[PDB]
């Protein structure tokens, strides 16, 4: 069945079909309205429930199979005054001393040792990006009706790992996390990806540095594909696209290289609902022929009224990882725009140069080449990350 | 199977047969004159030489391999003595290695000596005559291992002797070799 | 689960991936570099010591091996000739070699190193002594431009700093080989430019200008989300920053 | 299936080493039974007659004096007590270990 | 990250001490909640990200005690714990309890069980969490 379950606890799940999985949610939620994108009433203190009583008591009596007076009793009984140890207005910035929590004692040990001139600051907590992604998008609705999430829509969370693996650490991962819609297609996720590999450029231009190539790799090549459950999904919307799946298969299935038989679909063939997939299992996306991305589905769920409902922001970026810039070797403070080989001036080969440093060191007042070296323009993936 | 590419051996394992067989000759010729061939199963010598020759042709590519790891690629089952021959031959070649100062400077050992056999093979006839302590017409002993372990004493004259065989015999020794009737009954019970 | 790290496909018997595709081959033809080419590792001290060891061994071998070739060819010829006087003359040449090996072995390390621009076997060093871990030309640059003892490795003096800053203007802060040569302290153009740019006021900024403000505002408006911006990645576009 | 097949001398297959307490029982057997290696092979079901002969050949190289000393220190013979002594001492050796 | 610092002991101590009352009423749980002042946990200089992610993990932790194999009374206490955690949080929007598809039908059947036990405080609090839409329809908790 398309019934989720762990294969490895808290690490990956057993496979299920996305569309049937969404319908399994909605078979338990459709008509009930809990999946709706419309604002419901909420709790309050028992002293101000009078206005909501006329609407709440009857429904509570219906659902709990009790009387109206029993519903009113339960409503006043379960008021938030029984739980609000914090008054409405107390700030979170200070630990309330009127507590017995072990958690708040440990928090006391965290905070008190920072209260010194060497450590007093309001800097980052552990990481920066996530709440910025939430706050700018959460609870918003679109300006266009065509960019409005359907009620009960499946919301997927996909981690796209960077091609630059840390290669000294394997526990934590370099990635940016992306939300996609069940009804949407792979085309939209591929188009939304801003990866630096599309910006790849080259060519040797030590003699004429200003004749840097006019075309980025995106203008020269457009091949890209996802891969799930043994199926490649290759783009063929443009003449710069090539179905890489054929060549991969033609070599991989020639021997018992350790992988199963694969099949070929196009990128535009599948919506995210059409997949049969596992959560947490490593999958593959590749583009520009060489930039392989490890794809991990980290969450999938129905939409809710508190979510970001503005599809102009979708596919929605929700997390990112912070690569370092390639600073020039000359000044060591500034990111390089050039890289040189066989350089008679540089102490090492290769050597990275910022635009200014490159130009003064290797050229005279008229731009004439000085010394022996080869030069290449450089776009920094540690900057364009 | 090293002479062509195959899904089991990519090119970095592929090699030219002529070079390998030549190298093995230049090693086996050392083996015999260094007494290693005589009185042993001959094949382990070939296996050891081929393994190391194949490595030394591309040491940067091939130093990471092993006996069985190499052989099972060729679907070859290897001698267990090949380990003995290997240890023996590395012991020999380091003793050649010290003879040359421009090899001596690198402080060669088990790991590193392999990638210089191409260097040593050019001058091996000088290395042996600079290395052996047996400089006689007919510092290292050029002898088979059977006494490279050295005698505990160099075979002093044996005690060839005779005795008086005609003496009387102590009957007590004879009666010690006899079971008493109590012991006879014990064995009968045990049987 | 970390086994699926790049390459996502890796063969189980040899570890190799799929062969080169059309797009990658055309990119290589066009000279478009791969991001794996950007990985550079630091020279740790034993690497430099091993480099000096390799260079001195290369020089020692370049010296001795022709000598020993002469010696052994002489000995081979001697082993077959029957004329006694010719035998003794060949022996005399063998004695020449026998003396010379002892003398050259007694040479010190610096004399073995010789001059900065002498001929050394970068290829063999790279793929045998360094096993290909560092390429031949990388080793060549490192040695000949930083590691050979003839390179000025000393700290910058106040007079050197001031004369650098003064004579840099005479060449327009360009053509830094000429600046290094005019400095007279055997500095390299790269060394002079590095020392200049780590203090040059024109590069490192306490100031602000209109185009820097314009593009800083544009990138902030483009890329900021709430409180976060990529502070030190905006450096690539507005110059002189860190 | 290949022509590289090795052939070498397999008649030295791995036999079970001898224990020190087992050696002590061997000596008290020379004291108690004698040099009837077939009979000793019966008192030690885990050892066969050839093992007894090899044991004697190994012992005689250095321990002839102990062989004689045990042989003169004679004890009355009982198979049943012998077997009990063996397995009890072996169990005690395992429990100590 | 998983289980938050020091939260596991506080949650289990509250649940065990509630279980030792041999009572299911939300009133007993609230007196216990207010003696130790558990609602204060959402103060203590947690900036917005920390606050939201702490609320998420606290709700997911309490979910495990709301689920089987725990018995009726302990699950009722864990439902009250979820209730307190959700309604005393200081997040905007109110962060959600992660409920698996494998858990949702069982939890609705548990609502019916709470109703059938005539033990209506827990049933009302569950319905009220549904009205707040605290529960979230995620594949995994
Ligand atoms: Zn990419
Ligand atoms: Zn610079």
């Amino acid at each position: 069945c398309n019934f989720p379950e762990y294969e490895l606890p808290e690490l990956n799940t057993r496979a299920f079909h996305v569309g049937a999985f969404g319908e399994l949610w909605r078979g338990r939620l459709r008509g009930a309205g809990d999946l709706s994108l419309r604002e419901p009433p909420a709790s309050a203190l028992p002293g101000s429930q009078a206005a909501d009583s006329d609407r709440e008591d009857a429904a509570v009596a219906r659902d709990l199979d009790c009387s109206l007076e029993a519903a009113a009793e339960l409503r006043a009984v379960c008021g938030l005054d029984k739980l609000k140890c914090l008054e409405d207005g107390e700030d979170p910035e200070v630990i309330p001393e009127n507590t017995d929590l072990v958690t708040l004692g440990v928090r006391k040990r965290f905070l008190e040792h920072r209260e010194e001139t060497i450590t007093i600051d309001r800097a980052c907590r552990q990481e920066t990006f996530v709440y910025e992604m939430e706050s700018h998008a959460i609870g918003k609705k679109p300006e266009n009706s065509a960019d409005m999430i359907e009620e009960g829509e499946l919301i997927l969370s996909v981690n796209i790992l960077y091609p630059v693996i840390f290669h000294k650490h394997k526990e934590h991962k370099p990635y940016q996390t992306m939300l996609v819609l069940g009804s949407q297609k792979l085309t939209q996720l591929r188009d939304s990806i801003r990866c630096v590999s599309d910006l790849q450029i080259g060519g040797e231009f030590s003699n004429t540095p200003d004749q840097a190539p006019e075309h980025i790799s995106k203008d020269l090549y457009k091949s890209a594909f996802f891969y799930f459950e043994g199926t490649f999904y290759n783009d063929k919307r443009y003449p710069e696209c090539r179905d890489l799946s054929r060549t991969i298969i033609e070599w991989s299935e020639s021997h018992d290289r350790g992988y199963g038989k694969f099949q070929t679909a196009r990128m535009e063939d599948f919506t995210f609902n059409d997949l049969c997939i596992k959560l947490g299992f490593p999958y593959l996306y590749c583009h520009q022929g060489d930039c392989e991305h490890v794809i991990v589905i980290t969450d999938i769920r129905l939409v809710h009224h508190d979510d970001c409902l503005d599809r102009t922001l979708y596919p929605l970026l929700i997390k990112k990882h912070w690569l370092w810039t390639r600073k020039c070797f000359v000044c060591k403070m500034y990111t390089a725009r050039w890289v040189t080989n066989n350089d008679s001036f540089a102490p090492e080969d290769p050597c990275f140069f910022c635009d200014v440093c490159f130009r003064m060191l290797h050229y005279d007042s008229e731009g004439n080449k000085l010394g022996e070296f080869l030069a290449y323009p450089y776009v920094d993936p540690g900057t364009f990350n | 199977k090293l002479f062509q590419a195959s899904p089991s051996v990519p090119a970095k394992y592929v090699e030219d047969k002529e070079k390998m067989l030549s190298r093995t000759m230049q090693l086996v010729e050392l083996a015999n004159e260094t007494w290693l061939v005589t009185g042993r199963h001959p094949l382990p010598v070939i296996t050891a030489a081929t393994f190391l020759a194949w490595q030394s042709l591309q040491p940067a590519d091939r130093l990471s391999c092993s006996l069985a790891r190499f052989c099972k690629l060729a679907n070859v089952d290897l001698p267990y003595p090949a380990s003995s021959r290997l240890q023996e031959l590395l012991a020999v070649l380091l003793r050649m290695a010290e003879q040359l100062a421009w090899l001596r400077v690198l402080r060669l050992d088990k790991r590193s000596v392999v990638k210089h056999i191409g260097d040593l093979l050019q001058h091996r006839q000088s290395l042996v005559r600079s290395a052996f302590r047996d400089g006689t017409a007919e510092p290292a002993l050029l002898l088979p291992p059977c006494m490279l372990k050295s005698p505990k004493r160099i075979c002093p004259v044996p005690p060839v002797s005779t005795v008086t065989g005609d003496e009387n015999i102590s009957d007590s020794e004879i009666e010690q070799y006899l079971r008493t009737p109590q012991e006879v009954r014990d064995f009968q019970r045990a049987q | 689960m970390g086994h699926f790290m790049k390459p996502y496909f890796k063969d189980k018997v040899t570890g190799v991936g799929p062969p080169a595709n059309e797009d990658t081959r055309e990119k290589a033809a066009q000279g478009i570099k791969a991001f794996e080419e950007l990985l550079v590792t630091k020279w740790k001290n034993w690497e430099k010591a091993l480099l000096r060891k390799s260079v001195v061994s290369d020089r020692l071998q370049r010296l001795l091996q022709p000598k020993l070739l002469k010696l052994e060819y002489l000995h081979q010829k001697q082993s077959k000739v029957s004329s006694e006087l010719e035998r003794q003359a060949l022996e005399k040449q063998g004695r020449e070699a026998e003396k010379e090996i002892q003398d050259i072995n007694q040479l010190p390390e610096e004399a073995l190193l010789g001059n900065r621009l002498d001929s050394h076997d970068w290829e063999k060093i790279s793929n045998i002594n360094f096993e290909g871990s560092r390429s031949a030309e990388e080793i060549r640059k490192f040695w000949q431009n930083s590691e050979h003892p003839s390179i000025n490795k000393q700290e910058w003096s106040r007079e050197e700093e001031e004369r650098l800053q003064a004579i840099a203007a005479a060449h327009g802060h360009l053509e830094w080989q000429k600046i290094a040569e005019e400095l007279g302290t055997s500095r390299s153009a790269f060394q002079c430019l590095q020392k200049f740019q780590q203090h040059n006021k024109a590069l490192k900024r306490k100031e602000w200008t209109e185009e820097e403000d314009r593009m800083l505002t544009q990138l902030v408006q483009e890329m900021r989300v709430g409180s976060h911006i990529p502070y030190r990645r905006i450096v690539y576009y507005m110059e002189g920053r860190d | 299936g290949s022509t590289t097949t090795y052939s070498s001398f397999r008649k030295n297959y791995y036999s079970k080493p001898w224990s020190n307490k087992e050696t002590d029982m061997f000596f008290l057997a020379i004291s108690m039974v004698g040099t009837d290696f077939s009979m000793i092979g019966q008192l030690f079901p885990h050892r066969a007659r050839i093992e007894i002969k090899n044991k004697f050949k190994r012992e005689e190289k250095t321990n002839g004096w102990r062989i004689d000393k045990a042989f003169q220190e004679k004890r009355p013979f009982d198979f049943d007590f012998f077997a009990h002594l063996l397995q009890k001492v072996l169990a005690e050796e395992e429990k100590r270990k | 990250m998983g289980t938050p610092p020091g939260l596991q002991t506080d949650c289990e101590a509250l649940l065990s001490r509630f279980q030792e009352t041999d009572s299911v009423r939300f009133e007993d749980f609230t007196e216990l909640w207010r003696n130790m002042k558990f609602g204060t946990i959402f103060c203590g200089r947690m900036r917005n990200l920390e606050k939201n992610m702490f609320t998420k993990e606290a709700l997911a932790l309490a979910w495990r005690y709301f689920l089987p194999p725990y018995t009726f009374q302990i699950r009722v206490g864990a439902l009250y714990l979820l209730y307190g955690l959700y309604n005393t949080q200081l997040c905007q929007p109110k962060q959600k309890i992660r409920v698996a598809l494998k858990d949702w039908d069982e939890v609705l059947k548990f609502q019916q069980d709470l109703v059938n036990a005539q033990h209506f405080d827990a049933a009302y609090i569950f319905r009220k969490l549904r009205l707040d839409r605290a529960f979230h329809f995620t594949a995994m908790p």
